């Protein structure tokens, strides 16, 4: 559904003639990146 | 004698369900016929173009910019029971019933998907003796049949086959994938990469048309997407010591050259 | 003249459209009973 | 490999056999109507195997047997489980035919009704004929015999449990209801015995193929033929 | 996560345009988009 | 067609120990069954436990002459090996 | 009345247990788009070049896109 | 002999097409259920030898079907409705619950059958004593394993019992049972 | 068994020539 | 010294590599015969 | 999934029969003719000629 | 050694595949080692067979490659690999053996997986002792056969 | 990968044979009844 929405949006704005996509920073997730999660730096 | 009625109840259940589906179908295909406006437009268009157009075409060729219009119109103006045949035949088909194979342009029409190719795994007996094809193809089939295919993460798979210099034009990659798409009754999309190997001015525009194709595929799921001859656009992008022998360029520091040499010998010998 | 390959003199607009139309008429929802398209050329390698 | 060699040997064996059988049939036909070249000996139609496969089998078997040798019957108790050449359910069929005939005649004489003897002797005749044909199970008649016997026993079971017998009417209404007694039970046991021993012959007689079976077949001529027969000869084969 | 700020992501070739100058306009757009949401981090993969 | 006879042997010995009730060090690859305490009616239940663990079927003619642990292991391995064909 | 409503409730619970398509394979007599099944496609008249525009917004309102 | 030309020492029995697909590869001969997905022997073989799993699936499902499982008869166009109900008209969740129940039941039944087989082994080992009158008390492990995998017809069991009762001779076994072919009648079934 | 085999073979050879 | 069989007589490059790299001398002499 | 695949490869004739042939070409024309002849008085124009 | 995060995630997916091929669901350690070996053998086998050539793989059925890999030709690979691993074990300071295999992916060779230390010669050093040891180890198989 | 099957001779024969057999049922066991009618003095 998400790709479909973006496609509709882009195609309307195109034939009617910013790529910045933000993703939030959650800290409780197991994906979370501890301050010194990285190594050897 | 209470159990002579089970087959008939099964029959009635099946027939009733299918009748409901078909009544949806017929109500849908009735209210989407052209109304009076479009029918009248068709009739008037045939009257003006199916007889009047070709006739004045014939007149034009016999006589061959508004002046020419006036000329030819003036010149050629100046000098110019539905059931009987079934009985005369004596006293003188719903293709979808037997052929459910379709080619369609889908979801944006204002891409040529093929629905249900008529192929099966019995068009390729060579798959029965190739022991390294059983697991990937078998996993794909058991996933598609169990309904779990519409929620898996999309995959990339590379099929290689030794060179084709045969007298025939048979290609077992395409045949194998169409057999996979026909055994399971899915829809398949095919496109050749050579159509995108066109660049001018140093703008490989083919690799953006390909983006438009890929993000369109992502809209028609579930589907198989075949893409042949990727080598046409996947070649090796552009060390040579002949510069420091004959041209004396020598634009690199001594430690960098030494490091390159060390890593090269170690790589050649021990990797 | 129409059956030129891709990368012909277009930008995906004219010759592309006529080739796609030839396809749709030969393949998509064909009712082509008895119809034969007897095309003619002299350098068959150039066809798309 | 030593695996594709086995597949190849089995393919050759099967193809040689199928061709020998087709020759035998076509030669029988051409001979029954005169046209045969007079060096032909009609005993060659009794060789079932094939000459080639027979020679291969003989050589292999003699090599094996050469290089490897570098009531009650006390001598062999399991004689009943030995391939004697007939159907296992062959004496039971004749026994049941005799029982049906005797019982039908006895009953219809003892009472006065004419249906018991007619049904009993009709079934007896049909079952004796089937048990005669069942004395060589490899032939085609050996299979049509089993089919005939199964049909007769099924009809007996049906008449017993759904219509009952005329000489078994009573005064009441639930006292005279069609129920399963001892004749129907024996016929049902016989039907089960035919099904669980061997009734697999003439398997090529069925309802003809659909346009649904040939949708994915690799043959255009065959698909066209089937579509033609079922009424779709004009549909377009975009395949 | 340690800047207490907002994170924004995109790719480099996203600014390459078959239309002239629309790369410049989208550069302007991204820049003002980030400007109005200050402070933040603007990370650009595919930078070369 | 190629079986890790070592794994099969370890699993055979563990099954035998758990069935009889003796400990795994006493079960040696050449130990007969008669001395480990086995009596006919239990050189059968051992066979059934073996089949149940390995999910295979034993060839009966050879299964009549099983008297040491190594024959059990070799029977099971020759069965597992001939599975595809 | 309790019995006569329990019948319908049982039917609704059964229809709930399905929940979707997971378990149903694809079928070739019943594709998901009725136009494939019914062989429907446009003709020569009734096709304006200014129609695709409104087409899009219909699409935009069906997929949920709130922009319009 | 009938053979005019060629006749080996054992007469040729005309073998016919098989009428049923073989047991899969995952099944055992007994009553206890299979393994949900992967068999246990798969763990003791080379990774490049375990391709027979998916090959067997391909063979039973698509490419080796004996033309006798594809006969259109009047019985099969009704069994079609039974099966289509089970596969398309019943939700997979209820089918899953029934699957679990049926598995548990089959495990209980297999346990019972194994108990009975061991009992039969004692009984016949006892009968061989009457038979020989004297010493013989053993039984045949071959017959135990053949009983567990359903490889004897009832007549073979009876004749074995009689042979035991009369002459001891515990090692004389009936030949083996052959598989039952698919029954066909006509357009009917 | 096969007691009339030879008789029937001879007869069919000699009669239908 | 099971079923009578015949050869196909064509030597690929794959076949030549196999025969020359992994078979003994007598096998190659049979091929030449 | 595997069981469904096996069953679908063995049941093509019955599938086509129940999907394309049972109602449309076996039961519907019989019902239609019997129903027409149930109504429609015992004339000839109505019993034979108009059908 | 020398891997990145992408390499580790790709290796874990490949290990899942290698665990499937043995009738298991959970990844063990030998499935990771088998993933490494399989990556390498795939890379070679795909570079040899490429046209009318071929001649290395041994299980495809076609004329060049037999089906069950005759046993006389398996004894030889076992001898080859035994000699090579024995020589690599008794040579001081050689890399260490992680896994020894016979005909992986049905190729008609052996394979020994050597793990080394990147903190001893940091992708750049090569003494003379190491080179002589490597020569001996590479000729060991021929000599043993 | 695929082993370049189309230039081979065992695979071509097995391929053609398997396809032909999978086309349509080819067993004719009921045509053999003519072999039981060669002697009839009618
Ligand atoms: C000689 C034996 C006669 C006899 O018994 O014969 C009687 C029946 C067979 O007789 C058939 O009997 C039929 C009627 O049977 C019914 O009527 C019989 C008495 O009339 C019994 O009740 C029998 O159970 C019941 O089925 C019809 O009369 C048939 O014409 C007649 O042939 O055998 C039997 O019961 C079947 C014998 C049991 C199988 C062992
Ligand atoms: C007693 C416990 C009932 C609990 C419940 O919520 O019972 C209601 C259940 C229906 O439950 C639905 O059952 C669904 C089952 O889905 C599962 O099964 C589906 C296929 O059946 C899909 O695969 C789905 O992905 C999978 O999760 C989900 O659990 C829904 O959340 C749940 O509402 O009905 C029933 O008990 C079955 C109806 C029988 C009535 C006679
Ligand atoms: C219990 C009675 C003995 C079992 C029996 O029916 O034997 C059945 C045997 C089976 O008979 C043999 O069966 C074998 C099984 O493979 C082979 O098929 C032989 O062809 C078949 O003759 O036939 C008898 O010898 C019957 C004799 C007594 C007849 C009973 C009359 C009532
Ligand atoms: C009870 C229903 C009988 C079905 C049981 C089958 C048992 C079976 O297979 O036995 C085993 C054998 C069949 O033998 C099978 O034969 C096959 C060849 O066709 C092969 O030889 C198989 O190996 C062998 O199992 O059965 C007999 O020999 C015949 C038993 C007949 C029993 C029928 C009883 C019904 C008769 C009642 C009628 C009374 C009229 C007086
Ligand atoms: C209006 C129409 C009426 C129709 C009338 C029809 C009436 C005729 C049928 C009457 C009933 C016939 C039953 C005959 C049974 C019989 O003789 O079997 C013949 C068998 C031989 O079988 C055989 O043995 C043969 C091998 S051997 O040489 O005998 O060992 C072998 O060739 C053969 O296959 C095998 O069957 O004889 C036996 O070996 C001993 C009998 C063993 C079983 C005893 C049961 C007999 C009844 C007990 C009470
Ligand atoms: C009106 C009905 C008139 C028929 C009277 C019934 C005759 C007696 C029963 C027929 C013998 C059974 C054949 C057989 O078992 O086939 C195998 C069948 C499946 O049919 C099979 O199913 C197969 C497809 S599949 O198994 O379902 O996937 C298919 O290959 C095969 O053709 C099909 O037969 O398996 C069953 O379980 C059938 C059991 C039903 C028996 C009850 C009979 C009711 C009386």
């Amino acid at each position: 559904k998400f790709r479909r929405q973006e496609f509709i949006r882009y195609r309307r704005e195109m034939l009617h003639v910013t790529p910045a996509r933000e993703v939030r920073i959650d800290t409780g997730s197991p994906d979370f990146i501890k301050w010194d999660d990285i190594n050897g730096i | 004698q209470k159990m002579v009625a089970f087959p008939i109840l099964l029959s009635l259940s099946h027939l009733l369900h299918r009748r409901i589906l078909y009544l949806f179908d017929t109500l849908f295909s009735t209210i989407t016929q052209p109304d009076t406006d479009l029918i009248a437009r068709q009739e008037k268009g045939t009257l003006f173009w199916d007889i009047w157009a070709d006739f004045l075409v014939t007149a034009a060729d016999y006589y061959n910019e508004q002046n020419s219009l006036i000329e030819n119109i003036s010149n050629d103006f100046d000098n110019l029971n539905k059931i009987k045949p079934y009985f005369e035949a004596y006293f003188s088909l719903n293709r979808w019933s037997v052929n459910q194979f379709i080619t369609y342009q889908s979801w944006h029409s204002h891409l040529f998907i093929d629905y249900h190719p008529p192929k099966t795994f019995s068009h390729i007996p060579a798959l029965k003796y190739n022991s390294i094809l059983q697991q990937p193809i078998g996993s794909l089939v058991c996933q598609i049949y169990s309904g779990l295919f519409n929620k898996q993460i999309s995959k990339n798979i590379l099929l290689v086959n030794p060179k084709t210099t045969s007298n025939n034009l048979v290609d077992y990659n395409v045949l194998l994938i169409q057999a996979l798409a026909g055994e399971t009754e899915m829809k398949i999309i095919t496109d050749n990469a050579q159509r995108y190997a066109l660049v001018n001015r140093g703008f490989a525009i083919g690799i953006k048309l390909l983006r438009e194709v890929f993000d369109a595929i992502a809209l028609n799921t579930p589907c198989i997407f075949l893409l042949e001859d990727i080598h046409a656009i996947g070649e090796r992008r552009p060390n040579g010591s002949f510069k420091e022998d004959f041209f004396g360029s020598q634009r690199d520091e001594v430690h960098e050259k030494n490091q390159v040499v060390y890593q090269l010998t170690r790589h050649a010998i021990t990797h | 003249a129409m059956g030129a390959a891709r990368g012909a003199q277009a930008s995906g607009d004219e010759s592309a459209s006529i080739i796609n139309e030839l396809l749709v008429q030969m393949d998509g929802f064909e009712d082509n009973r008895g119809i034969v398209v007897l095309g003619a050329t002299n350098r068959p390698g150039a066809i798309d | 490999g030593d695996r594709m060699s086995r597949r190849l040997e089995d393919i050759n064996k099967a193809e040689r056999q199928r061709v020998w059988d087709a020759m035998r049939v076509a030669a029988a036909h051409r001979y029954a109507s005169g046209q045969m070249p007079a060096w032909f000996d009609p005993e060659w139609l009794q060789q079932e195997e094939a000459p080639l496969n027979a020679m291969d089998r003989m050589r292999g078997e003699q090599r094996r047997i050469e290089e490897q040798q570098q009531w009650w019957r006390e001598d062999d108790p399991y004689w009943p489980l030995r391939d004697w050449g007939d159907h296992p359910m062959r004496w039971w069929t004749l026994a049941f035919a005799a029982i049906m005939a005797a019982g039908g005649l006895a009953t219809s004489v003892a009472t006065g009704y004419v249906e018991p003897v007619q049904a009993g002797l009709g079934a007896g005749a049909l079952l004796a004929l089937a048990g005669a044909a069942m004395s060589d199970a490899r032939c085609v008649p050996g299979a049509l015999g089993v089919k005939l016997a199964w049909a007769v026993c099924a009809l007996i079971v049906l008449k017993e449990v759904s219509v009952g017998w005329q000489h078994k009417r009573k005064r009441r209404l639930a006292a005279s209801a069609p129920r399963l007694e001892l004749t129907g039970l024996a016929a049902a046991a016989l039907c089960a015995g035919y099904m669980l021993t061997d009734m697999s012959g003439m398997g090529e007689v069925a309802l003809p193929p659909n346009p649904g079976a040939v949708f994915k077949s690799p043959d255009v001529a065959y698909r066209a033929s089937v579509w033609q027969k079922w009424g779709y000869g004009q549909v377009q084969m975009r395949v | 996560a340690e800047g207490g700020v907002r994170m924004f992501t995109c790719s480099g070739t996203d600014f390459y345009d078959v239309y002239s100058g629309v790369g410049a306009r989208r550069v302007r757009e991204t820049f003002d988009r980030l400007r109005n949401a200050a402070p933040a981090i603007l990370f650009i993969d595919e930078f070369d | 067609a190629a079986v890790d006879k070592a794994k099969v042997l370890e699993d055979v010995r563990s099954i035998i120990s758990t069935q009889l009730g003796t400990e795994l060090e006493k079960v040696a690859p050449e130990a007969k069954f008669v001395d480990l305490g086995a009596d006919s009616l239990d050189t059968v239940e051992i066979m059934m436990a073996l089949e149940e663990k390995f999910e295979i079927a034993l060839e009966e003619e050879g299964a009549e002459k099983i008297a040491t642990v190594q024959d059990a292991a070799d029977m099971i391995a020759a069965q597992i090996a001939a599975k595809g064909n | 009345a309790a019995v006569a409503a329990g019948w319908h409730l049982a039917s609704f619970a059964l229809n709930l247990a399905f929940w979707g398509v997971e378990g149903m394979p694809p079928d070739r007599y019943w594709p998901t788009s009725p136009r494939i099944r019914l062989q429907i496609r446009p003709g020569r008249y009734g096709n304006m070049d200014g129609g695709q525009r409104v087409y899009m917004d219909y699409l935009a309102r069906s997929e949920g896109v709130p922009l319009n | 002999t009938s053979a005019p030309f060629i006749s080996p020492m054992t007469p040729y029995v005309p073998e016919e097409e098989p009428t049923r697909t073989p047991p899969s590869i995952k099944d055992t001969g007994t009553l206890r259920p299979a393994s949900e997905w992967y068999p246990q022997w798969m763990q003791y073989r080379r990774r490049e030898d375990n391709y027979v799993f998916w090959q067997d699936k391909f063979m039973r499902c698509s490419t080796d079907i004996p033309w006798a499982e594809k006969r259109w008869t009047l019985f099969s166009t009704v069994w079609y409705l039974v099966q289509q109900l089970r596969f398309v008209g019943t939700p997979p969740a209820l089918r899953y619950v029934a699957f679990l129940g049926w598995r548990a039941l089959m495990f209980q039944v297999y346990a019972a059958h194994k108990a009975l087989v061991l009992w039969q082994c004692k009984l016949d080992a006892g009968l061989a004593r009457i038979g020989s009158g004297g010493a013989t008390a053993t039984f045949s492990k071959t017959m135990a394993l053949r009983r567990l995998h359903w490889r004897n017809s009832p007549l073979a069991e009876a004749l074995y019992a009689l042979n035991l009762y009369k002459t001891g001779r515990v090692h004389l076994l009936p030949p083996v049972a052959k598989p039952i072919p698919r029954p066909t009648f006509f357009w009917l079934f | 068994f096969g007691t009339y085999y030879f008789l029937q073979k001879l007869l069919s050879k000699y009669l239908d020539v | 010294q099971d079923i009578t069989i015949f050869g196909n007589d064509f030597l690929n490059l794959k076949t030549i590599n196999y025969l020359s790299l992994y078979n003994s001398k007598n096998k190659i002499l049979l091929q030449l015969m | 999934g595997e069981r469904i695949w096996a069953w679908r490869n063995r049941s093509e004739n019955e599938r086509w029969f129940w999907e394309v042939f049972a109602w449309d070409r076996l039961i519907f024309p019989i019902l239609v003719i019997v129903a027409w002849e149930y109504l429609v008085p015992n004339h000839l124009v109505w019993a034979v000629l108009a059908p | 050694a020398g891997f990145t995060g992408a390499d580790v995630m790709g290796l874990m997916a490949r290990a899942a595949r290698m665990a499937a091929r043995q009738g298991r669901h959970a990844i063990t350690e030998d499935d990771i080692y088998a993933a490494m070996e399989n990556k390498t053998m795939e890379a070679t086998l795909e570079a040899s067979t490429a046209g009318d050539g071929g001649g290395l793989v041994g299980g495809e059925g076609v004329e060049g490659s037999p089906d069950p890999i005759p046993p006389q030709l398996r004894r030889a690979v076992s001898v080859y690999e035994a000699g090579k691993a024995l020589l690599a074990y008794i040579t001081p300071d050689y890399e260490e053996i992680a896994r020894v295999s016979v005909c992986p992916l049905n190729v008609l060779t052996g394979f020994t997986l050597f793990v080394e230390d990147e903190d001893k010669n940091v992708n750049a050093i090569l003494t003379r002792s190491e080179l002589e040891g490597r020569m001996v180890v590479h000729l060991a198989g021929r000599c043993a056969e | 990968c695929l082993p370049n099957i189309h230039t081979s001779n065992i695979l071509n024969f097995t391929k053609n044979y398997e396809i032909f057999k999978s086309a349509k049922d080819t067993s004719n066991f009921g045509k053999k009844i003519i072999l039981n009618e060669m002697q009839n003095l009618t």
